[PDB]
């Protein structure tokens, strides 16, 4: 899990 | 000690000056909540749902959290002493993502452009 920051937003489409 | 005989801007009743500046700040948040800014500022409108991203260290870094909902609330209550204060707490939450997230990361990039419109919006401070 990418802790240590806000690594989990929904900008456009988190896929590619 | 020196007593300020000149109150900068002598106002009737109590303090018309402060009220007019804060009202301008309301104008700012009112726009920053508008759907045009909601495209990217949506995470700043309300306190980030820490569960959704799965963070494990928000309180360990973010010692002074602020959100656009709470800040507007205090403004509506007029607990703010002037415009200097309003700008501070807005930059609080913006700088929160800045120190806790790398500057090439999403939220800080969204805040980067919010900072832009915000800076100009706060530049609309009349004196008289």
């Amino acid at each position: 899990n990418p802790d240590g920051g806000k690594s989990g937003k929904a900008p456009r489409r988190r896929a590619v | 000690k020196d007593v300020p005989d000149s109150q900068q801007h002598p106002a009737p009743e109590k303090s018309s000056k402060v009220s007019e500046q804060l009202k301008c700040c309301s104008g700012i948040l009112k726009e920053m909540f508008a759907k045009k800014h909601a495209a990217y500022a949506w995470p700043f409108y309300k306190p980030v749902d820490v569960e959704a991203l799965g963070l494990h260290d928000y309180c360990d870094i973010i010692k002074h959290p602020m959100d656009m909902s709470t800040i507007k609330s205090k403004l509506e209550a007029r607990e703010y002493r002037d415009a200097q204060e309003f700008g501070a707490d807005v930059r609080l939450m913006f700088s929160n993502c800045y120190k806790y997230n790398p500057p090439d990361h999403e939220v800080v990039a969204m805040a980067r452009k919010l900072q832009d419109v915000f800076e100009m919006r706060f530049a609309k401070m009349p004196d008289e």
